[PDB]
RNA sequence: UGCGAAAGCAGUUGAAGACAAGUGGCUUGUCGUUCGUUAAAAUGGCCU
């Protein structure tokens, strides 16, 4: 009657290369910039800059 | 971002014999007066409803001192015999005294010179008079005639009641504080009896054997009481005429007792004890009436008393002494124009929707290691170490925070004879505590690493180091004995 | 500085009004003043703690 | 975190930054946020990354 | 109907402002609080009401900017080293403006401050700049949403005051002037939308003691111009 | 006193429309009473002492009808944001009420006279006046399908009036004080209630008898009522609600009501309710949250106790709690 | 330590400097003023250059580079810029 | 955990768990007021 | 580096290629080069 899941997030996992310096961060934000889009390496996740939840 | 982590003061681990919050208060009475008297100090009470002057009773005159200036304000002198006995109502209004002659002699409170009612008692002397507590309008005198008396001071020729059944010199009454028939009486064959007054009152309705001859009985609660009498002080569940506690932690008998409630202070009851043989001990009645602190007096100390529970000023403790003096310790305690261009700043926001704060709050000021530690400046942080005020936890943790932090090597390296000299002239002094001597040893141990040619040049901090020498050999041979001790009692499991 | 220190200069004449402020408009000690953008209307904030407003009929 | 003013060369701070930054960039149109990457260097076991940004006005961690 | 009759004020009305389009009227004194008022004939009520602890105000504006229109930041303060900056929203989250980007010490207090637009003026990107009015000569320029210290402007004498004039060069370009007096009477006009560089250098006639320059008839800085053509 | 000078719904309570001064120009604006289904945009009227009179919802490209104080009833859709027509009659008198049926829009104005307009046409069909009814300020169609037969119009002195003859067939009792709400009930029933009392009174329009009489506890400001007269809303002076639950069954004579309800916040201070709609147990009660911002309520009135106080959630002295940080700062 | 340089014309601050730790006794430019060399009591030679076009067509001095190279202090300072000298 | 699951951490850390007219009119208002 | 206990106990430190400097080679030193082995320094320091 057990079963096995996964249910909660991992790292946030940036770019893993060598030879690129400054822009190795691919969240971004929205045009109309009221939640951020941040990828993980189980989801992506999208805050928003409001309120600090995540909003799905 | 995070706000700065404030460097943390090294504590070592605690030492036996730590300061408890009970000392701490009852150490802060000082600032100690010596009163020299003509005779003994028999007796002291403290006016109640203002809390704030107290009457002492000296031989032949009862002095009222103030509890701001510790002068004698008023003084009561037309005694014919030693006065023995001096309290005030429950309203503070009168004052009653007890003289040997068997006469209670009751004025009015500050003013001497009108005196109210002169009761006739025995024709011995009388050696207590007190009102009650709970009622006002009478008055219980016991006397060497081995029998108490109360009176009602409306009719002041025949006694109310006469509260007899005691073998041997009566020497204490007390009330009880909640049911006010109830009067506990103290002699000295032992024997606390205490009388219901709506009965005949010549019999006890039960008697409590404190062994020794009683100086004193108090009460404590509504149903506890305690005697003092001999060298211990017993307490007495009253509910259950039975004894449950008994501290003889004196030499000679105790003479006194009184007790605080609800005043300022970590212990929420107090019973202090005078003890004739120098000593008034404070007893905590809420763990066991353990004895939380002490004061030692130069002779027998006879009678005591403390600041009553709602004293709101400058708060004292008494203890007059057989020699004939008295001690007092005390603890203490732009234009019309301009405001109205200036008006709004004490407003803090009631009828406002939304009220913002963002103020931080002000914190500590930094010392200046703590302030070069954070600019690292290292080198100053340990001049700043060695300056002659300050404190020795103070120089040990600056210490440690330059060894767990980055280098003593680094604090260290621009030195020469002039500026090592505080360094190594502190060490001498910390390689002696257990506290500070791994650091000191470290931090030695580095300077004679990197410092072993000024060593050969300087010949000023070559004695510095042999002086050094004989301080690490003398904290070596008690570092050893310290082992042959603890090896001298594990034989000993 | 004083009470009731308030002129409305009309301009390019570069003459005062002289019908506003009479000796009885409640202006105060006039420590703040504002326009509005559309209405053509006065705020007039005084040491008093009171913004007093007035329209102006040509807008 | 520092912020050179090119002109006249001249730090702006922000110190304690639990992790090394190893990607830090403007991000708003008129440059209103930070966004950095902290690398939270104590533990060497793992590469462990923090992402924030925060708002440039008062330099106040908006969404870490 | 005095505006805020409804809801009484408990110091000295140090500043006063209107909203550029809204009827909304923003009160603000040594009380620390500051109050918004929808304005009408009739019924001036209060729309709301935000106290910041522990801060006199001394000036406040609503600033609305040119882009879009619908920002609505409150710029606010006092004689304190930070400015509070609410941004309308009808709980309120407001920033704080506390860092001179390295020159602290030529502003010592927030009191005297004005907000203007300034334009890239090599992309047609505007953006709001609150303006300092500091201790020495000194006016620091600084960006109006991220706080960074744009430029300076240094006149020589005793600053009194200042203002802000506008004017157009083309279609969807403008240039902004400060213009700053000395307490003796000379006034000093910066180009700003460059690098802040003085282009002209006159003298008030007559006039020893000098407190306050304002200009009016176009668009002032309590006068906006809601859209970049209408400037 | 409140800054909404006109408000009304539209039939089934789903939007409001409301005139509020805005700096001295009059502004109207429609907002959803449910958003689970802001409105930024409003109306301006450009002269600052133009100002609208009276306003009704047409029934399907959705408008508002506003009857303006210079001879002129604008027509006005909601979604764009123009006056899409504009109808005049041949004067400069304000015009005190209008009214419509189907497509055939009616007026009264300040020289007593009646317009008739056509929503189809955008004519001027009819202009008269009438005898004996010299102060008019309302006028009520009664409803007899597509014929407009019979105008109600009130005057202090409620008139019955046949348009096919110009003239006038029943005569009420009305009021001491000018009518403010003079509406139709059932096909035999009309409410009416005047200016600074708190007595409706319903009349029979087939006798010319009164009914009953209505009794508020406060001066009445508007009415609604449910679509099959089982219910009267009533809103008064202290901003309160009040509710006759059927107020035309056999309190005999003269009723008082059946339910009130007032809206607190959570402090105490009493927010006053203006302009609520009733319907089949549903009630929409209107407040300003802050100085002009209109918010909603809806409410089961059937379960509700008698005395009902409505809680509202509202600033008075929260701190400032920051979603960027923590309470302690 | 403070380094400002002043519109001549107009007489007026055009941009200021917070360059040195202690005073700045002497200072020096070469023939066409794309450097201004300046040095102090806090015994660093700072170096502020004007040489880009963008710099020369806005008047822009950028704080460029700075050296420490004497013991205590500098007092003079003088450039020489010729053909087979700078 | 205390209510009878069993958590796990991977080593890429993902914690897993081993368990037991008006219409038309509100559409258009909605999308022009927005 | 492995086994360990926090003590300690066993193991070390090759090869190729390229480049730089010095005097096509020779010497020395490096490597954002590979294979194998269980294997100190650019005056440059922390916000309101």
């Amino acid at each position: 009657q057990y079963k096995l899941s996964v249910v909660s997030g991992g790292k946030p996992a940036l770019n893993n290369l060598s030879s690129v310096t400054g822009n190795k961060n691919i969240a971004r934000l929205s045009q109309d910039q009221r939640n951020y889009i941040i990828p993980f390496n189980n989801q992506i996740k999208v805050y928003s800059v409001e309120t600090r939840q995540c909003v799905k | 971002s995070t706000a700065r982590p404030r460097i943390i003061t090294s504590k070592a681990p605690l030492l036996p014999q730590q300061t408890t919050p009970e000392q701490r208060y009852w150490r802060q009475y000082t600032s100690a007066q010596l009163v020299k008297e003509h005779n003994s100090v028999t007796h002291i009470s403290f006016n109640p409803q203002h809390p704030h002057d107290f009457a002492v009773t000296s031989s032949t005159r009862v002095q009222i001192f103030s509890s701001r200036t510790r002068q004698v304000i008023k003084t009561f002198s037309r005694f014919k015999d030693v006065v023995y006995s001096a309290s005030f109502r429950s309203d503070g209004k009168l004052l009653c005294a007890g003289d040997a002659t068997g006469l209670v002699s009751v004025y009015d409170s500050y003013n001497p010179r009108t005196i109210l009612l002169s009761i006739n008692a025995s024709t011995h002397p009388t050696h207590v008079t007190k009102f009650h507590t709970q009622d006002n309008k009478i008055l219980a005198t016991a006397s060497d005639d081995r029998v108490t008396r109360l009176w009602d001071i409306s009719n002041a020729y025949e006694p109310q009641l006469e509260l007899t059944g005691a073998t041997d010199y009566v020497r204490t009454l007390s009330f009880i504080p909640a049911a006010p028939h109830l009067v506990a009486t103290g002699s000295y064959d032992g024997l606390i009896r205490l009388y219901d007054t709506r009965s005949s009152g010549s019999t006890p309705i039960y008697s409590l054997n404190h062994d020794q001859p009683v100086e004193n009985v108090i009460a404590v609660s509504p149903t506890q009481i305690v005697s003092c009498g001999g060298n211990n002080f017993k307490v007495w569940d009253l509910t259950s005429n039975k004894k449950l506690y008994e501290r003889g932690n004196f030499n000679k008998a105790v003479t006194c007792l009184d007790y605080v409630e609800n005043f300022d202070s970590p212990m929420q009851s107090a019973l202090i004890a005078s003890s004739l043989d120098g000593h008034v001990k404070v007893f905590d009645p809420l763990d066991n009436f353990q004895v939380k602190f002490g004061w030692k007096f130069s002779g027998p100390v006879l009678s005591c008393a403390v600041s009553p529970s709602t004293a709101q000023g400058n708060r004292h403790l008494v203890a007059g002494l057989s020699s004939g003096l008295l001690a007092i310790r005390t603890k203490k305690k732009k234009s019309n124009n301009f405001q109205r261009m200036m008006r709004g700043s004490e407003y803090q926001g009631d009828q406002e929707h939304i009220i913002h704060n963002d103020k931080v709050r002000s914190q500590r000021r930094m010392r200046a290691f703590e302030r070069n530690i954070n600019q690292f400046k290292w080198s100053e942080a340990l001049d700043n170490a060695f300056v002659p005020g300050m404190a020795k936890e103070l120089t040990l943790t600056v210490l440690q925070e330059l060894r767990k932090r980055g280098k003593v090597r680094v604090a260290l390296y621009g030195r020469d004879e002039s500026t090592l000299e505080p360094l190594l002239n502190w060490c001498l002094k910390g390689i002696e505590d257990v506290r500070s001597a791994s650091i000191v040893a470290d931090w030695v141990a580095v300077v004679l690493e990197l410092y072993g040619n000024t060593l050969e040049s300087s010949p000023v901090l070559q004695e510095l180091m042999i002086d050094l020498k004989t301080k690490v050999r003398h904290e070596i041979h008690k570092s050893k004995e310290a082992q042959r001790i603890e090896g001298m009692l594990q034989l000993l499991t | 500085a004083v009470k009731d220190a308030l002129r409305l200069v009309h301009l390019p004449s570069c003459s005062v009004f002289s019908n506003w402020p009479t000796s009885g408009t409640p202006l105060g000690k006039v420590t703040s003043v504002a326009f509005s953008p559309s209405g053509g209307l006065l705020a007039v904030g005084n040491e008093q703690g009171k913004v007093r407003l007035w329209k102006l009929n040509h807008y | 975190m520092s912020l050179w003013q090119l002109e006249t060369n001249s730090q702006q701070f922000l110190p304690r930054l639990n992790g090394i930054i190893i990607d830090c960039q403007v991000l708003g149109p008129q440059g209103n946020y930070y966004s950095l990457i902290l690398q939270m260097t104590e533990n060497n076991s793992n590469s462990d990354y923090q992402f924030l940004l925060l708002n440039a006005s008062d330099l106040t961690s908006k969404l870490s | 109907k005095d505006a805020n009759a409804s809801h009484p004020s408990h110091s000295a009305i140090q500043s006063l402002s209107f909203h550029p389009s809204k009827p909304l009227l923003l009160t603000g004194g040594y009380d620390k609080t500051l109050r918004i008022y929808h304005i009408d004939g009739k019924t001036n009520h209060l729309v709301t009401s935000l106290h910041l602890v522990g801060s006199p105000i001394q000036t406040c504006t609503f600033y609305t900017s040119l882009s879009n229109q619908n920002q609505q930041n409150i710029f606010t303060a006092g004689r304190r080293r930070y400015m509070h900056s609410w941004d309308l929203s009808l709980t309120a989250k407001i920033e704080k403006f506390s860092r001179l980007y390295g020159h602290e010490s030529t502003q010592r207090s927030f009191e005297n401050f004005k907000v203007a637009h300034l334009q890239n003026s090599q992309t047609n990107s505007v953006h709001g700049i609150v303006l300092l009015q500091g201790n020495n000569g000194w006016i620091n320029i600084l960006h109006s949403t991220s706080g960074l210290w744009l430029m300076g402007c240094k006149i020589e004498g005793v600053i009194t005051d200042f203002c802000i004039d506008y004017q157009p060069i083309s279609r969807g370009k403008f240039r902004t002037i400060l213009i700053a007096v000395n307490a003796y009477g000379e006034v000093w006009e910066f180009d700003l939308n460059k690098n802040g560089h003085v282009i002209r250098r006159w003298k008030d006639q007559g006039g020893v003691g000098i407190t306050k320059i304002q200009v009016g008839g176009g668009t002032t800085t309590t006068c906006p111009a809601l859209q970049i053509s209408k400037i | 006193d409140s800054p909404v000078l006109q408000s009304a719904y539209d039939p089934s309570g789903q939007y409001l429309c409301y005139v509020t001064v805005a700096l001295d120009k009059q502004r109207v604006g429609v907002q959803p009473t449910q958003r689970a289904t802001w409105n930024e945009n409003f109306l301006y009227l450009e002269d600052s002492k133009l100002k609208v009179t009276c306003l009704k919802w047409v029934n399907d490209t959705v408008a508002i009808i506003l009857g303006m104080n210079n001879g002129e009833i604008w027509l006005y859709s909601v979604l764009a944001n123009e006056v899409t027509y504009k109808f005049t009659t041949g004067n400069s008198y304000e015009i005190k009420d209008i009214d419509l049926m189907g497509n055939q829009l009616w007026c009264i104005d300040s020289s007593d006279a009646f317009y008739q307009f056509d929503l189809l046409q955008f004519k001027l069909l009819q202009h008269f006046r009438i005898n004996n009814c010299v102060q008019l300020n309302k006028l009520t169609i009664v409803p007899a399908g597509d014929s407009v037969a019979q105008l109600l119009v009130a005057s202090h002195s409620i008139s019955l009036i046949d348009i096919e003859e110009k003239k006038v067939v029943m005569t009420f009792p009305g009021h001491v004080s000018p009518v403010s709400t003079l509406q139709v009930i059932t096909n035999e029933f009309f409410i009416s209630g005047a200016e600074g009392d708190r007595f409706l009174n319903v009349y029979d329009i087939h006798s010319g008898m009164t009914k009953c009489v209505l009794v508020a506890e406060s001066d009445i400001k508007e009415l609604s009522h449910s679509g099959q007269a089982d219910s009267i809303a009533v809103t008064t002076e202290d901003g309160s609600l009040e509710i006759f639950v059927d107020p035309l069954v056999s309190g005999n004579k003269s009723k008082k009501s059946s339910k009130k309800i007032q809206i607190v916040s959570k402090d105490g201070r009493k927010v006053p309710i203006y302009n609520a709609f009733i319907n089949k147990d549903l009630l929409n009660v209107s407040w300003l949250q802050n100085a002009t911002m209109p918010y909603f309520k809806n409410l089961q009135w059937r379960e509700i106790p008698n005395e009902y106080t409505v809680e509202i959630s509202l600033n008075w002295n929260n701190k400032n709690k920051s979603a960027d940080r923590d309470l302690h700062g | 330590g403070s380094i400002k340089f002043w519109d001549f014309q107009f007489a007026t601050l055009n941009q200021s400097f917070k360059a040195h730790d202690a005073d700045v006794l002497c200072l020096t430019t070469d023939t066409d003023n794309n450097y201004v060399f300046s040095a102090g009591v806090d015994r660093k030679i700072f170096q502020f250059s004007q040489n880009t076009n963008k710099s020369q067509k806005n008047n822009r001095w950028v704080n460029s580079s700075n050296r420490l190279l004497h013991g205590n202090d500098i007092r003079a300072i003088c450039a020489y810029q010729s053909k087979g000298a700078d | 955990n205390y209510d009878t699951d069993f958590i796990f951490l991977d080593i890429e850390s993902t914690l897993g768990v081993v368990g037991t007219n008006s219409d038309i009119f509100a559409e258009q208002l909605h999308k022009l007021s927005s």
